[PDB]
């Protein structure tokens, strides 16, 4: 995890929607832990199975 | 596993089972027919449903029939 | 060694479209479903092959073999009622005679009458 | 063989006497279909509490002492259900609703129909013929009761008369 | 049945992907699953019938909530002419600034403008506001509620029904006659003079008054006493502004014929008739049949008692009453055959003789309804089919309908095909042939060398019923016919009024360019008849396969031997004929809409000159009129029509991914998959992750299954997004 | 009683949820009451935070060239400041809450009764033990009785404060507020 | 609270968490090696 979370907030801060914003470093943190819930989501249900 | 059906038209031809890639059918005896032998399929377990089998036979219409069922690895023939 | 090994599966044969398990069984008794690769001293499944120092490769190691007398062997117990009807109609110590006078491939492969040719040889 | 009620027909079948109320009425044979009475026997007597309750209502909130209240004034039972306003018929509502589903089991059930457990203790001291007679009474109540409903309701949208206004 | 699906043991024990698929495509083919019963399929099929009828109500709540909320729905009723109907908001977090405002014109916050002739009809039908509107989705909510606790109760043991209750035919024809049409055509005329006429005249009649505002001065008098003219007398005058006082009559009941001059749409009370005498006729209809009272007709006597004397039908109909009490494909054959037929009726007649004020002039809705109506009727004309098909394997008895014209359609369908080819090869050849000589003269410059016949016989028929344009004299165009008299007594006025005004679409004016059009569709409808019938016909077997009945209805093929077998069963029967089912369709569609924006354009003459080669077809229809469609976005911007640009090329997209599985059969993509397979196990860090289901291709009928199903969505989806943008950025 | 009977039939009737405490169990009412006393704490923290507009602009609106169309309600018009910022402490609950669902400690009390965790014997022995109308007064202080006691307390208590608003026809915090004697406004 | 919130509520609801958990559901229901 600490090794993927680093690198995942790059694409969203850098080429996401807000990134012209001077609140696009938090939009793409958020856009980060957003996608960090979708692949615990694939983990959980991964295990499970 | 699929089903491999002789109907009592077989001539005993062996036609079928030296088409068989998977070795499903064999020859036994049998007074129904001149060559004195009849089609048969022991090892269905094994068979592809490729119907090379049919394509060989050489009655009309087929002595040989397979119906395609329930898939298997063996079946499906895959190597994974 | 018993010889229904392979029918006890769990595959249990549908009431309609399905051939069923035949002489050898449909499915092998074994769960295909295993995990995947593990660390480094640790295994995925029961009988997995360590990987030593790559575990990644772990499955490209063979745990299966066959060798030459577990070969024969099966060969003579999965043969053993071809072999049965063969002196039955032919006709204990004839077999011992007919599979070590010409071999237990070549007794299976000859006919009664042959054999009862061979026989006449001793 | 024929039924008391109408005594030219048959009784079909699942009016056997042993319901209580039962007087061979059935004409429309709506019992043969259904595989027993309990749930019809439990929607008969529930209909008829109701409406025994509707119609005792309807004539107190015609001729009665209303709680005091600016929104509870009006005698139209019609316009009561809009002047109370939806936060009481709704706490009416939800409070029916737990008390329905509270008892889901025995109204789709094999018990005794209308038995909820409600009894006052006045069926301790009972045979079954006294128990019988209750049901009877109890039924007869509901069935007129029902009957007395639609009167009633007919009398107060298509003249517009009260209740006790016989002019 | 330990694993999903649990109905198929066969399936369950699959160990691949297929297992899922499969499962997925069987769910709802509930004779098949294992252990079924007749009786629990029955039961189950009720409950699922419930489930369904609870999504219809639930849509129709859904459509009126979101009309009642987000709607403008109130300002429409003021304006009808210059408003445009709101079907529900936009919440779209990736629309950019310029898209929320392109998509707010004429309103506060964006929007997407409905097309379903919704608001006209709740129009007609007196809703005026939008609490009536939140009411009725309340009303419609609390009915799927009570629908889905009905299939609920009729899957408990003691209130499933028995077989022999769902094999009461008598019974429940008699309450689908008599009940559900019969009363409800009766209620619906109740709702119509006591609710939509007022509102009409402008007068509010709703829950809150009804019962004291009788919706005729002279009450129910006449009605009892027989004086049934006085509900007819003082219709509403052709001066009467649709929804006020002004100009009102007060008949109920009328025979008026034609439009009202002001919505150019039917007469609010001669739809009240006509369901007032459609009630009677249905609820006559529901007593024919014996159930419990010793009188009416036993349905197997009928049937069993119609046999030509001289013979030339063999048995007769004997057999048949059996044959489709017990088959529920052959019953689901006629119900889709029939809905079919009432669907296209739908689209024909709705837009000839427009029953909603002002949706004449909605011509984006217009266009939208015939669409999408003739779409579904296709769509139910092929089920029909295909349930035909099913009923001859799974169903059908030889011995059952031993002679009768069941089994003799069997014994000459060679006939029947052959004799279908030929019609098929006739008109393909004639029409093909007339369009492209027409093609070929044009293209030289010699346009007076095309040949151009005149649809004479359909030309007679318009006279025949009035149209003056042909200078045909006979019957109702006649003033000496007998027709002409008789009918002058009650509707001719009006209907003569509505057929000779250019200005309704009351039996449009049709010329060379309509008869070749004309012929291009009855070549589609033979080729799809064609396909489905011998799909059908040869269900059971041909020569090729004389045993097909014991495959079933789906199967890939029976292999590469006796010279091939590929697409084989019956259901590639219906896989081939949904392609021509589209094509036909399309050609329909095509001919509707263009004829249409000419006529809404002011210059009929240009379809009627140039619908008589294909080259005008593709020139002056599709290229002419992409053009606002393909700009709703550009380099310079977008608008609106933005949407249906990108749903434009979405199903293009779709339909040629469509060809994909069409095209590319199954063994390179197993193959290819196999190396995919490779690639994962040997891959570190990957292959701690482990599939549970083995990667195999999709099957040969699940790939011709996708493959359709992506070529449709992409048919449809094209062409909805070019009707819609073409005829709402043009007009 | 009716509880049991009542319990007992909704695992009969979905069994893969009731395998893991979803539904009408002890570990649902036992969290979704500790979340009802947190959010009471939200609830008047929000209401004394209106009362006295500690809240930086709170009716003004966020940018939409800042924030963009997801900050949007209908159209261009945005999300009102106060608003966001309420949304932006709950996520911060919020966030709390996720760390804990998806890696709890082996002594933690986790979401969902999971047989491998650590205390899952201890879970459903205390699950077992708490139950009743009458909160059990013999027990006081921490203990999961005084727990769900006050859980069940903060759930009766935010139904009755959504009843009495919407019956006075006034705001959530309008009831809060003249619930404590008018002591934030 | 007002009703003009809802879509901005009630889309990320309906078009990305309900998807999620009922496409996770399916998973687990045809992995399930026993259902009945
Ligand atoms: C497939 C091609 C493609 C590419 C490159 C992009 C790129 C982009 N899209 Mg677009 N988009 C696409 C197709 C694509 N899109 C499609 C098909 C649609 C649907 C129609 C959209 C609809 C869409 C919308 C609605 C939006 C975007 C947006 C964006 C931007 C931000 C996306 C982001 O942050 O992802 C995050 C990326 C990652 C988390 C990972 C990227 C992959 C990594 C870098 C690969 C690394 C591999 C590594 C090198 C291997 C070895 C490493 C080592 C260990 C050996 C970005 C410029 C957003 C935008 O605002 O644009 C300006 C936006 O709002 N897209
Ligand atoms: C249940 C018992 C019951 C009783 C005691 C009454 C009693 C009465 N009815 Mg009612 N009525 C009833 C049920 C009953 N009704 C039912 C089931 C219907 C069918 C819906 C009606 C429909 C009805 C109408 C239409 C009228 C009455 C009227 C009357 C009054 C006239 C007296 C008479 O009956 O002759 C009287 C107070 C008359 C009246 O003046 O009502 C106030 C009258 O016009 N009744
Ligand atoms: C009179 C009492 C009555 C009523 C109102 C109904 C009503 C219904 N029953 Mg039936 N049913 C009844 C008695 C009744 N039933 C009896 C006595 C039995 C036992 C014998 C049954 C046994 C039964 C079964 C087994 C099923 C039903 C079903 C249904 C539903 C059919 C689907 C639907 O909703 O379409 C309603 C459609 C309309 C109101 C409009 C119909 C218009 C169509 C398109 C025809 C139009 C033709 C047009 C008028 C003229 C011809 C066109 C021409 C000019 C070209 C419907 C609610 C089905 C269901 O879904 O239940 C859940 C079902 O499976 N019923
Ligand atoms: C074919 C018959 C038919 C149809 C389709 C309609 C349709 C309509 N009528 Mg009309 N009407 C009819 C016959 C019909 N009517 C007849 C015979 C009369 C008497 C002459 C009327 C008199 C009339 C009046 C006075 C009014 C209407 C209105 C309407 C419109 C709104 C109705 C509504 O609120 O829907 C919602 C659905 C319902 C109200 C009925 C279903 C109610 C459900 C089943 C309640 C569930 C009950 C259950 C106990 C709930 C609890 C259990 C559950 C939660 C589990 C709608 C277009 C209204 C309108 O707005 O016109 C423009 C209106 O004011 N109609
Ligand atoms: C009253 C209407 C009706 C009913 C009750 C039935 C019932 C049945 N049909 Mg029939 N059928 C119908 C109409 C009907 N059909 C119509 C209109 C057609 C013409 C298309 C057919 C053609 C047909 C064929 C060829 C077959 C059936 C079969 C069946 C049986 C199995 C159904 C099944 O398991 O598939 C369940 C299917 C699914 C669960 C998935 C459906 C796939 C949908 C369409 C994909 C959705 C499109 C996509 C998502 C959109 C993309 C959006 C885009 C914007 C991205 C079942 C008895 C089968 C059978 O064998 O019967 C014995 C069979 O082979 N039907
Ligand atoms: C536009 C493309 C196209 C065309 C022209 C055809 C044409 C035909 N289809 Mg086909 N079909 C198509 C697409 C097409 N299909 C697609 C996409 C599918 C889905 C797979 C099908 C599936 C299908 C089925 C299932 C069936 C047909 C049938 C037919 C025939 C119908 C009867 C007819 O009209 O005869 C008229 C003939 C024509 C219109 C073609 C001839 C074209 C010109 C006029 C001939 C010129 C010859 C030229 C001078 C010689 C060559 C010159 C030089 C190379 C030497 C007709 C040949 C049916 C059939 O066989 O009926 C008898 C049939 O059952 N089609
Ligand atoms: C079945 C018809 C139907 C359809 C297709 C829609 C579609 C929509 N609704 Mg609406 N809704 C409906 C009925 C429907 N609604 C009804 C009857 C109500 C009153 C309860 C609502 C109350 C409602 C609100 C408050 C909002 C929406 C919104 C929306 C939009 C976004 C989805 C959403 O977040 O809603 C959430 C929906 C709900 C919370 C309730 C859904 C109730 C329906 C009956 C569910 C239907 C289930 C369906 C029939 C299952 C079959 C489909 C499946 C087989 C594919 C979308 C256009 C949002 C919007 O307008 O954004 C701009 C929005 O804020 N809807
Ligand atoms: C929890 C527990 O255990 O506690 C126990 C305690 C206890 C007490 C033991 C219990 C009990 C028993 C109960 C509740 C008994 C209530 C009984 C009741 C209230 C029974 C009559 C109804 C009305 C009738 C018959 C009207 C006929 C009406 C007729 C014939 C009319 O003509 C009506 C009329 O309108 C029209 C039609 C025409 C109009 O012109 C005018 C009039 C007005 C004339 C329970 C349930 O067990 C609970
Ligand atoms: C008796 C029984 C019957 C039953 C019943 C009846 C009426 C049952 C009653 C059920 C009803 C009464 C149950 C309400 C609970 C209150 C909820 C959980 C509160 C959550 C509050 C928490 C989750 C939320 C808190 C926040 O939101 C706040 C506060 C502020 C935010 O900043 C922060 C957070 C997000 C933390 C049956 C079943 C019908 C049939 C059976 O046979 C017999
Ligand atoms: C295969 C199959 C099937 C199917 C079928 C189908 C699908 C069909 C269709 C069919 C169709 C789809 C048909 C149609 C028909 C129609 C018609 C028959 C019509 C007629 C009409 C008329 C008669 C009219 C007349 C008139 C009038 C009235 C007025 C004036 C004008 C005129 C003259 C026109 C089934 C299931 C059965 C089963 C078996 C198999
Ligand atoms: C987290 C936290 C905490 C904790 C807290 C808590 C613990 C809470 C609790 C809370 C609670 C615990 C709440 C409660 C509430 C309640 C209420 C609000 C109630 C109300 C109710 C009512 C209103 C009632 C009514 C009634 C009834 C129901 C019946 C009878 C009658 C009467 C009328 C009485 C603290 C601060 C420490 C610290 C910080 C953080
Ligand atoms: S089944 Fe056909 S091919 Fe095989 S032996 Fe008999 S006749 Fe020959």
């Amino acid at each position: 995890g600490l090794a993927h979370g680093y690198f995942l907030i790059g694409p969203f801060a850098q080429l996401g929607p807000l990134r012209n914003s001077d609140i696009g470093l938090l939009a793409g943190f958020l856009s980060t832990i957003g996608l960090i819930l979708i692949l615990t989501l694939g983990l959980t249900i991964y295990g499970a199975a | 596993s699929h089903t491999v059906k002789i109907y009592d038209t077989c001539i005993g031809c062996t036609q079928c089972v030296r088409a068989c890639p998977t070795d499903v059918l064999e020859m036994v005896p049998w007074d129904g027919c001149k060559s004195g032998q009849i089609a048969s399929s022991p090892r269905v377990e094994d068979c592809v449903g490729c119907k090379r089998c049919e394509t060989a036979c050489p009655t009309d219409f087929l002595s040989v029939r397979v119906y395609l069922g329930a898939e298997t690895t063996r079946s499906l023939g895959l190597a994974y | 060694v018993d010889l229904d090994y392979g029918m006890k599966n769990s595959y249990v044969p549908a009431t309609g479209g399905d051939g069923g398990q035949g002489q050898f069984g449909a499915q092998s008794p074994n769960d295909w479903r295993v995990a995947g690769t593990s660390p480094v001293g640790e295994t995925s499944y029961a009988g997995a092959a360590d990987g030593g120092e790559e575990p990644w490769f772990a499955e490209a190691i063979s745990t299966v073999s066959l060798d030459l007398q577990k070969a024969d062997e099966t060969l003579k117990a999965f043969t053993k009622d071809a072999a049965a009807f063969k002196i039955e109609e032919f006709a204990d110590a004839a077999m011992e005679e007919l599979v070590g006078k010409l071999g237990y491939s070549k007794f299976l492969e000859m006919s009664t009458k042959q054999l009862m040719k061979t026989w006449g040889t001793l | 063989e024929m039924s008391k009620s109408i005594p030219f027909l048959t009784v079909p079948e699942k009016l056997d006497g042993s319901m209580a109320g039962d007087v061979g009425f059935d004409p429309m044979g709506l019992s043969d279909i259904q595989t027993d009475l309990n749930y019809a026997r439990w929607a008969e007597l529930k209909h008829g509490r109701i409406c025994m309750l509707a119609v005792v209502g309807m004539v107190w909130q015609e001729y009665g002492p209303h709680l005091p209240g600016d929104a509870y004034a009006t005698k139209d039972p019609w316009e009561a259900i809009s002047s109370v306003g939806f936060a009481s018929n709704f706490q009416t509502l939800l409070a029916i609703g737990v008390v329905e589903l509270a008892n889901w089991n025995k109204y789709y059930g094999d018990g005794t129909p209308g038995d909820i457990g409600w009894t006052g203790g006045q069926l301790s001291k009972m045979n079954d013929a006294q128990i019988k007679t209750r049901m009877e009474s109890e039924i007869v109540h509901c069935r007129l009761a029902m009957i007395a409903f639609i009167g009633a309701t007919h009398q107060t949208f298509l003249l517009h008369k009260g209740l006790l206004d016989f002019s | 049945a330990t694993k999903f699906p649990k109905f198929s043991q066969a399936l369950a024990q699959d160990p691949a992907t297929r297992r899922i698929w499969y499962g997925i495509a069987t769910a709802h083919d509930l004779e098949a699953h294992d252990g079924m019963t007749e009786e629990n399929l029955y039961q189950k099929i009720f409950a699922s019938h419930f489930g369904h009828l609870a999504i219809i109500f639930l849509w129709t709540s859904g459509n009126l909530f979101h009309v009642a909320w987000q709607g403008n729905f109130e300002k429409w009723v003021s304006n009808p002419l210059k408003t445009r109907p709101i079907a529900h908001s936009i919440w779209d977090p990736h629309f950019g600034e310029s898209a929320l405002k392109a998509f707010s014109k004429g309103n506060t916050y964006p929007v997407n403008i409905t097309f379903s002739g919704l608001y006209q009809w709740w129009y007609t039908i007196g809703f005026r506001t939008n609490q009536e509107l939140y009411k009725g989705s309340i009303g419609l909510l609390l009915l799927a509620s009570v629908l889905l606790i009905a299939g609920w109760l009729h899957l408990q043991p003691k209130f499933r029904p028995s077989l022999s209750w769902f094999k009461n035919n008598e019974s429940r024809l008699n309450h689908h006659l008599s009940g559900l049409l019969g009363f409800s055509s009766l209620a619906w005329t109740g709702h119509l003079v006591h609710v939509a006429i007022p509102a009409s005249r402008g007068v509010h009649v709703g829950w809150d008054n009804f019962l004291t505002t009788p919706p005729h001065p002279a009450g129910l008098t006449p009605f009892f006493t027989g004086n049934w003219t006085v509900y007819a007398e003082n219709p509403d005058s052709a001066t009467h502004v649709f929804n006020t006082s002004e100009g009102s009559g007060t008949a109920i009941l009328t025979f008026l014929g034609g439009f009202h001059p002001q919505t150019q749409s039917l007469w609010l009370s001669d739809m009240a008739h006509h369901h007032l005498a459609i009630a009677v006729v249905f609820i006559v209809a529901g007593h024919m049949y014996r159930t419990n009272f010793g009188i009416g007709h036993n349905m197997k006597e009928i049937l069993d008692a119609h046999r030509p004397p001289g013979g030339r039908l063999g048995a007769g109909h004997v057999g048949l009453f059996e044959t489709i009490t017990n088959s529920l494909h052959m019953q689901l054959g006629l119900a889709l055959a029939c809905l079919g037929v009432a669907t296209s009726l739908t689209a024909q007649h709705m837009y000839a003789l427009t029953p909603y004020a002002y949706l004449s002039k909605d011509f984006t809705t217009e266009a939208a309804l015939y669409t999408h109506h003739q779409y579904i009727a296709g769509f139910l004309m092929v089920g029909a089919f295909a349930h035909g098909a099913i009923f001859f394997v799974r169903d059908y008895d030889p011995e059952l309908n031993k002679n009768n014209v069941l089994a003799r359609m069997l014994e000459h369908k060679e006939a029947i095909i052959s004799h279908l080819s030929w019609a098929s090869l006739f008109l393909g050849f004639h029409t093909l042939g007339l369009y492209i000589h027409n093609d070929t003269v044009v293209a030289f410059g010699q346009p007076e060398k095309q040949i151009l016949f005149e649809p004479l016989f359909a030309e007679y028929i318009q006279a025949a019923s009035g149209k003056a344009v042909y200078q045909f004299n006979v019957l109702l165009a006649s003033s000496t016919s007998p027709a002409t008299a008789a009918g002058n007594q009650v509707w001719l006025p009006g209907w003569l009024e509505a057929i000779n005004n250019p200005k309704t679409d009351l039996f449009l004016k049709i010329g060379p360019g309509d008869f070749l059009v004309h012929h291009a569709i009855a070549l589609g409808l033979h080729v799809t008849a064609l396909i489905l019938v011998k799909g059908a016909l040869d269900a059971r077997g041909s020569k090729l396969m004389p045993d097909k009945k014991d495959f079933g209805y789906s199967f890939p093929c029976d292999g590469p031997g006796r010279g091939g077998t590929c697409d084989i069963s019956a259901w590639d029967a219906f896989y081939l004929a949904m392609f021509w089912m589209l094509n036909t369709i399309g050609w329909v569609t095509f001919y509707w809409h263009w004829k249409h924006m000419t006529i809404w354009g002011g210059n009929p003459g240009q379809f009627d000159e140039s619908s008589n080669y294909i080259m005008g077809w593709l020139r002056d229809y599709l290229w002419l009129n992409s053009s606002p469609l393909i700009n709703g976005y550009n380099p310079f911007g977008m608008n609106n029509l933005s949407v249906w640009s990108w749903m434009f090329l979405f199903g293009h997209l779709i339909w040629a991914t469509g060809f994909m599985f069409l095209i590319s059969w199954r063994g390179y993509w197993q193959e290819l998959i196999e190396t995919l397979v490779w690639a994962h196990e040997r891959t570190p860090l990957a292959n701690l992750i482990r599939w549970r289901d083995k990667p195999v291709a999709l099957s040969i009928v699940q790939a011709r299954l996708v493959g359709l199903v992506h070529f449709s969505v992409g048919y449809i989806l094209t062409y909805a997004a070019f009707v819609i943008a073409s005829t709402s950025g043009k007009f | 009683s009716v509880f049991d009977d009542a319990v007992k039939d909704w695992a009969e009737e979905y069994p893969q949820f009731a395998a893991w405490g979803w539904g009408p169990s002890v570990q649902a009412e036992i969290w979704n009451g500790r979340h009802a006393m947190f959010g009471w704490v939200v609830m008047c923290a929000c209401a004394y935070a209106k009362g006295h507009g500690l809240i930086p602009d709170a009716d003004q609106t966020l940018d939409l060239k800042e924030w963009g169309t997801l900050a949007t309600i209908s159209g261009k018009n945005t999300i009102t400041n106060e608003r966001a910022i309420i949304l932006i402490a709950n996520v911060h609950a919020l966030m709390v809450g996720l760390a804990a669902t998806i890696s709890p400690n082996s002594f933690a009390d986790t979401l969902l009764l999971d047989p491998n965790h650590p205390m899952y014997e201890w879970q459903m022995e205390r699950n077992s033990k708490l139950g009743g109308v009458m909160p059990n007064l013999g027990k006081m202080g921490v203990t999961p009785e005084a727990e769900l006691a006050n859980g069940r307390m903060a759930m009766m208590g935010i139904i009755t404060c959504i009843a009495y608003s919407g019956i006075q026809g006034q705001s959530m915090i309008d009831t809060i507020n003249e619930w404590v004697g008018g002591a934030y406004f | 609270m007002a009703a003009s919130f809802l879509p901005s509520i009630l889309v990320p609801l309906v078009g990305l968490i309900f998807p999620a958990f009922s496409m996770a559901l399916f998973f687990l229901y045809v992995q399930t090696d026993d259902i009945a």
